């Protein structure tokens, strides 16, 4: 099991990760492990061979990310020296970003959507700062239908609901949903899914968070 | 016609790490009911 | 076993940037605990690949030598579908297993 | 960047790849991307002014919902009445939380737009009164962008005086030093001893008595061609009498300097007021550069300059013969 | 928000990092921290982590080859040493380790003598390779009116003991005594046949007086160094036989408050070009030039006295004692002490 301090890193920082070596009974065991770090193009850039011997099955490690590095979904692969076929992996994203001041949550009234539901799809927009306090601003929400590994945005389903008292409310009319696809019958949408794309912006215009609820 | 604190005596914050407290601890305290307890004294960031 | 990490302070109010706080750790004896503090703002852009106890047992469970939820086509099938090889001197032995993973 | 050589040896097969990374002088862009923002500030028929903001989109489709992040100048606030007019307008919306702020603290305004044509320019405007008066005001700024793409945007600055809301900065090639300071040192009797100590300061490097030969003044900086009549204190610049040095000073100070050609001046500056690579040095008239009019020979006979020429005269001799004390 | 006297602080690296130096450091009376600088390195770079000295701010996480790092002190502090260090070939950073100084930290008589010899003696051990040792010592004393006869006459005696100290090592270098004010004044030249005579140089150091530069009490450090330049220069013609084998040690006392001539640094650069130093990627020749600076005047500008002093790894060239009495004690402890001079793991010229 590979544990990384963060899920996303900035070009220049160091990736702190540890490896746990346990047997089929989940117990500390001293073994030899091969550790590789592949770039977003799946090509190993660093390979080692540590041993959890006399280390209580805990291998503290780190990898420095160069300033000039390829952004994308990196990967940390590892496996026992005696079992090169059984390889475990843990991914971490490398990208230029900045930590927002608040979070944006999008939870629909129901964890699904009934076809013949005239009421439509009601989605709740809860946004509060990282320290608990609520957010005062405006939201930009848009819907869309997701086919088999395909997304068909719905420009008609665009709304601008004010976020007062750290919360908002948006409803996707059943009319627009059917207008999106060029298929008259509604029983054809059975099986597909919907995705919500909200965006909260403070009244000071200093921060802007983008959330999403797909599936 | 003046008050507040001098802009010279204001220790501004600086430590804003995205991650910290990456250390190791061992529970060797006198076990009671099979449960060991350790009281750590850490320093929160800014 | 068990591992809980609560606050050492007597409730009170919320801490202040640059303040000391007691961190109580109720874990198992002779066990090494590794810590890691992360700003929740990090999980805003990405909350995937998070190490969870649920994922740990998930890997262990999806590695059992058994496939069938229970019973088989015959006596020699019940053992093979459960993860056992019964072989006697009378002649009754279980089916041969070549593939590492489960069929299909 | 050198020409290295790679030598392989042994059995097998591999691959060699060499790529260099750097900053290319593309520009070119001149970015601003899919937006053409033009901001202008003008007086009115406290002071109150008019802020007209025109915008356009570079595309084949009328841009969707956009944002107008405006920042007022320090001491200025939008006219509430005009804000109500734009709020009720079509394709325009302003958060209720923003309307009710009065002249308290509305130095930041956000006007949400529904669409912006890619053909002509959707220009709007609103009055901006001055509730608080203070010297040296800070330039404002307007930013436009879509609700989905923030990276691709354009930001312009506006200022009553300074063109296109830009700040004063002596730029050369790719090295700029902030010039948002005073013209020179100071102006109440500056006796002989006053000049002695102020000229022997650790900072003071060069002390010359120059003559303004030619004045080549521009828009961002004014060249002042001076001729060193004599080197009172030989600074770090190896310059012999007769040679010409080029001085530089902001436009704001041009009125205070009122330097006339064919006139002599006593001036000394700091060693941190140099500009350029040798031997092509250029002195800078910073807030720490002394400048004094030196009455010419026949002018030092008036019953008004005799008191000044005597001081300067003794000053020169004391600085050349004995030099700075201590 | 601030650390009083006798306040202790501890350092601890994360998992997978090695801690070198002093883990526990205590604030001393000299406004400095005890022990060495705490550094947490993982050992993944070509060169070891330069670390971040207490009070400084390092800019650069990459420790590869040819890479560099910059340092910046807090507001109101003077940066001592190098502000930029480049990871040179052979696992070693150029310049010296930075150190934020204030306006009262000074240096104990021991700290000075200990860091001075540890940086001088080593530059002497290599010299013996190998009459007239192939090493020149330029004693530039400041006699400006900004120092005072008090802190001046004390600086003379301070040098007197230095010459005798070097003499105890059985080495007879070439001295060059020069006292400057508005204009340089050469008392002893390295080209003289008496420059090697420690005795004569000492007597010449006694005949001089603070009253010598009273009429023209100026401060032109530039011309002073230029006077030293002419002593190590050549007609050319020469090209001398053994110019690339001679070490030069320039020692000057000054408050750093120059006002005539400009930036004395320019002269130092000219000296480097004359000795062909730092002009070769494969042969730095940094071992052929040492510049020691000592603050004597009441008001001493640590900024300037640092810019002149050399920056060598694990060596100190900038010194500022409490008072003149302590500056003397620095050279008294030397005459008595006889540090071990061994040449282990040493290489000669270089069939
Ligand atoms: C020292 O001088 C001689 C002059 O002939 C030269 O050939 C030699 O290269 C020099 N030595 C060094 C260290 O470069
Ligand atoms: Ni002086």
């Amino acid at each position: 099991f590979i544990q990384t301090d963060k899920t996303i890193y900035t070009p220049g920082s160091t990736v702190l990760y540890r490896i746990f070596t346990v047997n089929h009974k989940l117990l500390p065991v001293g073994r030899t492990v091969m550790v590789n770090i592949e770039n977003p193009e799946g090509i190993p850039v660093k390979q080692d061979s540590l041993s959890s011997q006399n280390q209580l099955g805990v291998l503290p490690l780190s990898w420095d990310i160069p300033e000039l590095v390829n952004m994308g979904q990196w990967k940390i692969r590892a496996y026992y020296e005696n079992s090169p076929q059984q390889v475990f992996s843990t991914e971490f994203e490398v990208k230029e970003y900045v930590l927002p001041s608040f979070e944006v949550i999008v939870e629909p009234t129901e964890k699904f959507y009934y076809i013949y539901n005239e009421k439509g799809l009601e989605v709740t927009i809860t946004a509060r700062f990282l320290y608990g306090k609520k957010v005062e601003g405006t939201a930009f929400v848009i819907f869309g239908i997701q086919d088999g590994e395909q997304r068909i945005s719905l420009p008609e389903s665009l709304k601008r609901i004010p976020i007062e008292d750290g919360s908002g409310e948006v409803v996707l009319s059943r009319k627009v949903l059917l207008d999106g696809v060029q298929n008259p019958r509604a029983e054809d949408l059975v099986g597909k899914s919907l995705y919500v794309s909200a965006t909260v912006i403070l009244h000071s215009g200093s921060d802007m968070v983008q959330a999403e609820r797909s599936g | 016609d003046e008050d507040i604190i001098a802009e010279e005596n204001i220790v501004s914050r600086s430590e804003f790490p995205e991650s910290w407290l990456w250390n190791v601890e061992d529970l060797k305290e006198p076990p009671k009911n099979g449960i060991s307890t350790k009281l750590m004294n850490i320093f929160l960031k800014d | 076993g068990s591992l809980v990490v609560k606050s050492g302070q007597s409730e009170d109010r919320q801490p202040v940037p640059g303040q000391q706080m007691t961190l109580k750790i109720e874990g198992d004896h002779g066990a090494r605990v590794v810590l890691v503090a992360v700003d929740k703002g990090v999980f805003v852009l990405n909350k995937k690949n998070k190490l969870t106890q649920s994922k740990i047992w998930d890997v262990v469970e999806k590695a059992d030598i058994g496939c069938t939820p229970g019973s088989g086509k015959d006596y020699a099938g019940v053992f093979s579908d459960a993860g056992l090889t019964f072989t006697s001197s009378s002649g009754q032995q279980t089916a041969q297993r070549a593939e590492l993973q489960c069929p299909q | 960047n050198e020409g290295f050589t790679v030598t392989a040896e042994g059995k097998g097969q591999g691959t060699l790849s060499v790529v260099t990374m750097y900053h290319a002088k593309a520009k070119d862009q001149l970015t601003c991307n899919k937006f053409d923002l033009k901001v202008t500030i003008k007086p009115a028929p406290k002071n109150t002014m008019i802020l007209e903001i025109c915008t356009r989109y570079r595309g084949d489709q009328d841009a969707t919902m956009s944002i107008l992040d405006i920042s007022m100048m320090t001491g200025f606030a939008p006219d509430t009445d005009d804000l109500k007019q734009l709020a009720n307008g079509v394709d325009r919306y302003i958060s209720k939380y923003e309307l009710d702020k009065a002249f308290s603290d509305r130095n930041t305004l956000i006007i949400y737009l529904d669409k912006v044509s890619h053909s002509e320019d959707d220009c709007l405007a609103f009055k901006v009164h001055q509730y608080f008066n203070v010297e040296l005001i800070q330039p404002g700024a307007v930013k436009v962008y879509a609700y989905y793409n923030l990276e691709e945007s354009c930001t312009r600055f506006y200022h009553p005086e300074k063109e296109d809301g830009k700040l004063n900065k002596l730029c050369r090639d790719e090295l700029c030093r902030c010039a948002e300071e005073n013209c020179f040192i100071q102006k109440d009797k500056v006796t002989l001893e006053e000049r002695l100590d102020k000229a022997c300061e650790p900072g003071v490097d060069y002390v010359y008595k120059t003559r303004l030969v030619k004045v080549q003044l521009s828009n961002d900086f004014d060249e002042y061609i001076m001729a060193i009549e004599q080197t009172i204190k030989s600074g770090s610049d190896e310059v012999q009498v007769g040679q010409q040095r080029t001085f530089i000073s902001p436009i704001k100070c041009r009125e205070a300097l009122k330097l006339e050609e064919k006139k002599h001046y006593l001036m000394w500056g700091l060693s941190s007021d140099f500009w350029g690579e040798k031997p092509n040095l250029s002195y800078i008239i910073g807030k720490d550069t002394w400048v004094e009019h030196w009455p010419e020979e026949d002018e030092c006979q008036d019953e008004e300059n005799q008191k000044q020429c005597q001081d300067l005269g003794a000053f020169t001799e004391s600085m050349v013969v004995f030099g700075c004390p201590n | 928000p601030y650390y009083n006297v006798s306040d202790e602080i501890s350092f601890h690296c994360y998992d997978g990092y090695t801690l070198r130096g002093s883990a526990n450091r205590t604030c001393q009376v000299n406004g400095r921290w005890s022990g060495q600088t705490a550094i947490c390195d993982n050992g993944a770079g070509y060169c070891s982590n330069p670390g971040i000295p207490i009070g400084t701010r390092k800019v650069g996480s990459q420790y590869r080859l040819e890479d560099s790092v910059t340092y910046h002190c807090s507001r109101g502090l003077t940066l001592r040493g190098s502000q930029r260090r480049t990871c040179q070939e052979g696992g070693s950073w150029s310049g010296t380790e930075p150190s934020c100084q204030d306006s009262f930290m000074y240096d104990t008589p021991q700290e000075v003598a200990e860091a001075f010899l540890s940086s001088l003696t080593e530059t002497i051990e290599g010299v013996d390779a190998e009459p007239s040792g192939s090493m020149n010592i330029y004693l530039v004393l400041d006699g400006s009116g900004s120092i005072g006869a008090s802190d001046f006459t004390g600086a003379k005696k301070c040098l007197v003991n230095l010459i005798e100290k070097v003499a105890s090592y059985g080495v007879k270098p070439r001295y060059g005594l020069v006292t400057y004010a508005t204009y340089p004044k050469i008392w002893v030249k390295v080209s003289e046949a008496d420059s090697s005579n420690a005795d004569w140089v000492t007597k010449q150091l006694n005949e001089i007086n603070y009253e010598d530069h009273k009429l023209k009490s100026g401060t032109n450090t530039k011309k002073a160094l230029q006077a030293v330049y002419s002593m190590m220069s050549w007609p050319d013609d020469v090209p001398p036989e053994g110019w690339n084998r001679t070490r030069h040690v320039i020692i000057l006392m000054t408050d750093g408050l120059h006002n005539m001539g400009g930036d004395p640094i320019t002269v130092i650069d000219e000296i480097r070009d004359l000795l062909y130093i730092g002009k070769d990627r494969k042969n730095p020749r940094e071992d052929y030039l040492d510049v020691y600076v000592f603050g004597v005047g009441p008001l001493v500008n640590q900024v300037n006295i640092n810019a002149l002093a050399s920056k060598k790894d694990n060596e100190q060239h900038v010194f500022k004692v409490k008072d003149m009495e302590n500056l003397e004690d620095v050279f008294y402890q030397m005459i008595d002490e006889s540090q071990s001079l061994s040449l282990c793991g040493m290489v000669w010229e270089h069939d």
